[PDB]
Protein backbone atom coordinates (compact mmCIF):
# COMPACT_ATOMS: atom_id res chain seq x y z
CA UNK A 1 0.00 0.00 0.00
CA UNK A 2 3.53 2.01 -0.41
CA UNK A 3 2.50 5.56 -2.25
CA UNK A 4 4.45 4.61 -5.38
CA UNK A 5 2.08 1.77 -5.89
CA UNK A 6 0.26 4.67 -7.64
CA UNK A 7 2.65 5.47 -9.72
CA UNK A 8 2.55 4.81 -13.57
CA UNK A 9 4.47 2.06 -14.76
CA UNK A 10 7.55 2.88 -16.52
CA UNK A 11 9.18 1.29 -19.36
CA UNK A 12 12.28 3.20 -19.25
CA UNK A 13 14.50 4.34 -21.72
CA UNK A 14 16.56 0.65 -22.64
CA UNK A 15 15.20 -1.43 -25.61
CA UNK A 16 14.77 -5.08 -24.02
CA UNK A 17 11.55 -6.61 -23.42
CA UNK A 18 11.83 -7.52 -19.90
CA UNK A 19 8.26 -9.27 -18.34
CA UNK A 20 7.88 -7.45 -14.90
CA UNK A 21 4.67 -6.60 -13.10
CA UNK A 22 2.71 -2.97 -11.79
CA UNK A 23 0.09 -2.48 -9.82
CA UNK A 24 -2.73 -0.64 -11.63
CA UNK A 25 -4.45 1.41 -8.94
CA UNK A 26 -7.28 1.78 -11.39
CA UNK A 27 -7.95 -2.20 -12.12
CA UNK A 28 -6.76 -2.86 -8.44
CA UNK A 29 -4.81 -5.45 -9.71
CA UNK A 30 -1.18 -6.47 -10.57
CA UNK A 31 -0.36 -6.49 -14.53
CA UNK A 32 2.12 -6.69 -16.76
CA UNK A 33 4.05 -4.32 -18.96
CA UNK A 34 6.87 -4.27 -20.57
CA UNK A 35 10.03 -3.21 -18.93
CA UNK A 36 12.83 -2.26 -21.18
CA UNK A 37 15.82 -3.30 -19.21
CA UNK A 38 17.14 -0.18 -17.18
CA UNK A 39 16.78 2.46 -14.94
CA UNK A 40 13.31 0.87 -12.98
CA UNK A 41 11.18 2.79 -10.95
CA UNK A 42 9.45 1.36 -8.06
CA UNK A 43 6.16 0.21 -9.09
CA UNK A 44 7.99 -2.58 -11.40
CA UNK A 45 8.22 -6.01 -10.06
CA UNK A 46 9.37 -9.49 -10.83
CA UNK A 47 6.43 -11.51 -10.25
CA UNK A 48 2.64 -10.88 -9.69
CA UNK A 49 3.28 -11.94 -5.86
CA UNK A 50 6.06 -9.51 -5.04
CA UNK A 51 3.39 -6.98 -6.58
CA UNK A 52 1.05 -8.39 -4.77
CA UNK A 53 2.99 -8.71 -1.47
CA UNK A 54 3.57 -4.94 -1.54
CA UNK A 55 0.93 -3.32 -3.31
CA UNK A 56 -2.05 -5.80 -2.61
CA UNK A 57 -5.07 -4.64 -2.96
CA UNK A 58 -4.75 -1.09 -2.92
CA UNK B 1 12.09 -1.11 -35.15
CA UNK B 2 9.62 1.61 -36.21
CA UNK B 3 9.60 3.13 -39.63
CA UNK B 4 11.33 0.23 -41.52
CA UNK B 5 10.82 -2.96 -43.09
CA UNK B 6 10.70 -6.24 -43.08
CA UNK B 7 14.00 -7.46 -44.21
CA UNK B 8 14.94 -10.09 -47.12
CA UNK B 9 14.32 -13.84 -45.59
CA UNK B 10 17.82 -14.28 -44.03
CA UNK B 11 19.39 -11.55 -46.09
CA UNK B 12 20.89 -10.35 -42.24
CA UNK B 13 22.68 -14.12 -41.40
CA UNK B 14 24.21 -12.25 -38.47
CA UNK B 15 21.14 -11.17 -36.72
CA UNK B 16 19.90 -13.40 -33.39
CA UNK B 17 17.05 -13.83 -31.36
CA UNK B 18 17.89 -14.19 -27.45
CA UNK B 19 14.87 -16.08 -26.01
CA UNK B 20 13.94 -16.81 -22.32
CA UNK B 21 10.51 -17.63 -22.59
CA UNK B 22 10.03 -14.86 -25.62
CA UNK B 23 12.36 -13.54 -27.88
CA UNK B 24 13.15 -10.34 -25.41
CA UNK B 25 16.74 -8.77 -27.03
CA UNK B 26 19.05 -9.46 -30.14
CA UNK B 27 22.18 -10.04 -30.64
CA UNK B 28 25.27 -10.30 -33.46
CA UNK B 29 27.13 -13.77 -34.13
CA UNK B 30 30.35 -12.57 -34.56
CA UNK B 31 32.24 -16.30 -34.53
CA UNK B 32 30.97 -19.37 -34.70
CA UNK B 33 30.62 -19.75 -31.03
CA UNK B 34 30.05 -16.13 -29.63
CA UNK B 35 27.62 -13.80 -29.97
CA UNK B 36 27.50 -9.93 -28.90
CA UNK B 37 24.34 -8.04 -27.29
CA UNK B 38 24.11 -5.64 -24.95
CA UNK B 39 24.26 -5.56 -21.02
CA UNK B 40 21.36 -4.55 -19.58
CA UNK B 41 20.23 -7.96 -22.28
CA UNK B 42 21.67 -10.07 -19.27
CA UNK B 43 19.85 -13.10 -18.13
CA UNK B 44 21.32 -15.87 -16.49
CA UNK B 45 20.28 -18.56 -18.36
CA UNK B 46 19.49 -17.81 -22.35
CA UNK B 47 18.72 -19.41 -25.77
CA UNK B 48 20.41 -18.12 -28.70
CA UNK B 49 18.55 -17.97 -31.89
CA UNK B 50 19.85 -18.36 -34.98
CA UNK B 51 18.95 -18.33 -38.72
CA UNK B 52 15.52 -16.63 -37.63
CA UNK B 53 13.44 -14.84 -39.87
CA UNK B 54 9.77 -15.26 -38.49
CA UNK B 55 10.24 -15.67 -34.72
CA UNK B 56 7.16 -17.56 -34.33
CA UNK B 57 6.73 -20.31 -36.91
CA UNK B 58 9.07 -23.03 -37.84
CA UNK B 59 11.05 -22.19 -40.78
CA UNK B 60 13.59 -25.06 -41.37
CA UNK B 61 16.66 -22.42 -41.42
CA UNK B 62 16.74 -21.97 -37.27
CA UNK B 63 19.53 -23.09 -34.60
CA UNK B 64 18.59 -23.17 -31.24
CA UNK B 65 21.64 -23.45 -28.84
CA UNK B 66 21.78 -22.43 -25.06
CA UNK B 67 24.32 -19.92 -23.58
CA UNK B 68 27.35 -21.53 -21.78
CA UNK B 69 28.47 -18.37 -20.52
CA UNK B 70 27.52 -14.78 -20.72
CA UNK B 71 29.96 -12.11 -19.66
CA UNK B 72 28.68 -8.57 -19.30
CA UNK B 73 31.16 -5.71 -19.62
CA UNK B 74 33.23 -4.90 -16.10
CA UNK B 75 32.64 -1.23 -16.35
CA UNK B 76 28.53 -1.54 -17.36
CA UNK B 77 27.01 1.11 -15.03
CA UNK B 78 23.15 0.20 -15.33
CA UNK B 79 22.17 3.98 -14.10
CA UNK B 80 24.57 5.62 -16.89
CA UNK B 81 24.31 3.35 -19.68
CA UNK B 82 28.15 3.58 -20.01
CA UNK B 83 29.41 0.31 -21.89
CA UNK B 84 26.43 -1.17 -22.55
CA UNK B 85 28.26 -4.70 -24.25
CA UNK B 86 27.51 -8.17 -23.40
CA UNK B 87 29.20 -11.68 -24.52
CA UNK B 88 27.49 -14.93 -24.47
CA UNK B 89 29.57 -18.00 -25.73
CA UNK B 90 27.33 -20.78 -27.53
CA UNK B 91 27.18 -24.39 -25.96
CA UNK B 92 28.47 -25.78 -29.18
CA UNK B 93 29.52 -24.07 -31.84
CA UNK B 94 27.21 -23.02 -34.57
CA UNK B 95 26.69 -24.25 -37.84
CA UNK B 96 27.75 -21.76 -40.39
CA UNK B 97 25.67 -21.71 -43.32
CA UNK B 98 24.15 -19.23 -46.30
CA UNK B 99 21.53 -18.36 -43.71
CA UNK B 100 23.77 -18.25 -40.34
CA UNK B 101 27.12 -16.78 -40.59
CA UNK B 102 29.52 -13.75 -38.87
CA UNK B 103 29.60 -10.21 -38.90
CA UNK B 104 33.18 -8.55 -38.99
CA UNK B 105 34.20 -6.43 -36.42
CA UNK B 106 35.00 -2.61 -37.18
CA UNK B 107 38.58 -1.63 -38.00
CA UNK B 108 37.70 2.19 -37.39
CA UNK B 109 34.26 3.46 -36.13
CA UNK B 110 31.53 5.18 -38.47
CA UNK B 111 32.10 8.44 -39.70
CA UNK B 112 29.01 10.49 -39.49
CA UNK B 113 26.66 10.52 -42.17
CA UNK B 114 27.59 6.97 -42.94
CA UNK B 115 24.17 4.94 -43.71
CA UNK B 116 24.23 2.12 -41.64
CA UNK B 117 21.53 -1.16 -41.18
CA UNK B 118 19.77 -1.97 -37.79
CA UNK B 119 17.79 -4.57 -37.10
CA UNK B 120 15.48 -6.56 -34.77
CA UNK B 121 12.18 -7.49 -33.71
CA UNK B 122 11.33 -4.79 -31.64
CA UNK B 123 8.09 -3.14 -31.24
CA UNK B 124 7.17 -1.59 -34.43
CA UNK B 125 5.20 1.17 -33.36
CA UNK B 126 5.74 4.62 -31.14
CA UNK B 127 2.91 4.74 -29.03
CA UNK B 128 1.44 1.08 -29.25
CA UNK B 129 2.63 -2.64 -28.92
CA UNK B 130 3.07 -4.21 -32.24
CA UNK B 131 6.02 -7.00 -31.82
CA UNK B 132 6.48 -8.58 -35.31
CA UNK B 133 6.75 -11.89 -36.13
CA UNK B 134 9.34 -11.13 -39.11
CA UNK B 135 12.57 -9.54 -38.01
CA UNK B 136 12.68 -5.68 -39.96
CA UNK B 137 15.00 -3.70 -41.15
CA UNK B 138 16.24 -0.07 -41.16
CA UNK B 139 18.56 2.25 -42.97
CA UNK B 140 19.37 5.23 -41.22
CA UNK B 141 22.86 7.76 -40.86
CA UNK B 142 25.10 8.09 -37.75
CA UNK B 143 24.67 11.11 -36.48
CA UNK B 144 27.57 13.82 -35.36
CA UNK B 145 28.98 13.51 -31.39
CA UNK B 146 27.62 16.93 -30.90
CA UNK B 147 24.32 16.66 -32.23
CA UNK B 148 24.07 13.26 -30.12
CA UNK B 149 25.24 14.83 -27.18
CA UNK B 150 22.91 18.10 -27.78
CA UNK B 151 19.99 16.04 -28.43
CA UNK B 152 20.80 14.07 -24.80
CA UNK B 153 22.49 16.51 -22.76
CA UNK B 154 24.78 15.69 -20.65
CA UNK B 155 23.61 11.66 -21.55
CA UNK B 156 26.16 10.64 -23.82
CA UNK B 157 29.38 8.24 -22.70
CA UNK B 158 32.29 7.69 -24.52
CA UNK B 159 31.05 4.67 -24.99
CA UNK B 160 27.91 5.49 -26.91
CA UNK B 161 26.86 6.96 -30.30
CA UNK B 162 23.28 8.59 -31.94
CA UNK B 163 22.25 6.61 -35.53
CA UNK B 164 18.85 7.84 -36.96
CA UNK B 165 16.78 10.78 -37.75
CA UNK B 166 15.69 13.92 -35.88
CA UNK B 167 12.42 14.38 -37.47
CA UNK B 168 11.25 11.32 -35.83
CA UNK B 169 9.26 8.05 -36.86
CA UNK B 170 12.40 5.74 -37.92
CA UNK B 171 14.49 4.07 -35.11
CA UNK B 172 14.81 1.09 -32.78
CA UNK B 173 12.70 0.38 -30.00
CA UNK B 174 11.65 -1.99 -27.38
CA UNK B 175 12.96 -6.03 -28.04
CA UNK B 176 15.72 -4.35 -30.56
CA UNK B 177 18.30 -4.19 -27.37
CA UNK B 178 21.19 -6.05 -28.18
CA UNK B 179 20.92 -6.06 -31.59
CA UNK B 180 23.43 -4.49 -35.03
CA UNK B 181 24.22 -1.95 -36.64
CA UNK B 182 26.20 -2.61 -39.54
CA UNK B 183 27.96 -0.35 -41.54
CA UNK B 184 30.38 -1.05 -44.46
CA UNK B 185 30.13 -4.29 -43.32
CA UNK B 186 31.46 -4.29 -40.05
CA UNK B 187 29.19 -4.14 -37.02
CA UNK B 188 29.50 -0.69 -35.58
CA UNK B 189 26.68 -0.49 -33.27
CA UNK B 190 24.66 -2.60 -30.10
CA UNK B 191 21.06 -1.31 -30.34
CA UNK B 192 21.22 0.20 -26.49
CA UNK B 193 18.29 2.55 -25.45
CA UNK B 194 16.26 6.09 -26.52
CA UNK B 195 13.72 8.09 -24.63
CA UNK B 196 10.94 6.81 -26.22
CA UNK B 197 11.45 5.24 -29.88
CA UNK B 198 11.21 7.27 -32.77
CA UNK B 199 9.86 10.58 -30.63
CA UNK B 200 11.25 13.84 -32.92
CA UNK B 201 14.68 14.68 -31.68
CA UNK B 202 15.64 11.64 -29.72
CA UNK B 203 17.67 9.34 -31.96
CA UNK B 204 18.60 6.17 -31.10
CA UNK B 205 21.62 5.19 -28.72
CA UNK B 206 23.60 2.48 -28.92
CA UNK B 207 27.55 1.10 -28.12
CA UNK B 208 30.48 1.96 -30.03
CA UNK B 209 31.51 -1.43 -30.98
CA UNK B 210 34.74 -0.05 -31.95
CA UNK B 211 35.98 1.03 -28.96
CA UNK B 212 35.73 -2.91 -27.58
CA UNK B 213 37.35 -4.90 -30.32
CA UNK B 214 40.34 -5.85 -27.95
CA UNK B 215 37.71 -6.50 -24.95
CA UNK B 216 35.86 -8.91 -27.12
CA UNK B 217 39.06 -10.86 -28.65
CA UNK B 218 40.52 -11.09 -25.46
CA UNK B 219 37.72 -12.26 -23.87
CA UNK B 220 36.84 -14.73 -26.21
CA UNK B 221 40.45 -16.13 -26.32
CA UNK B 222 40.26 -16.42 -21.82
CA UNK B 223 37.50 -18.66 -22.53
CA UNK B 224 38.14 -20.88 -25.22
CA1 LIG C 1 11.29 -19.26 -37.38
Amino acid sequence: RPDFCLEPPYTGPCRADIIRYFYNAKAGLCQTFVYGGCRAKRNNFKSAEDCMRTCGGA
Amino acid sequence: IVGGYTCEENSLPYQVSLNSGSHFCGGSLISEQWVVSAAHCYKTRIQVRLGEHNIKVLEGNEQFINAAKIIRHPKYNRDTLDNDIMLIKLSSPAVINARVSTISLPTAPPAAGTECLISGWGNTLSFGADYPDELKCLDAPVLTQAECKASYPGKITNSMFCVGFLEGGKDSCQRDAGGPVVCNGQLQGVVSWGHGCAWKNRPGVYTKVYNYVDWIKDTIAANS
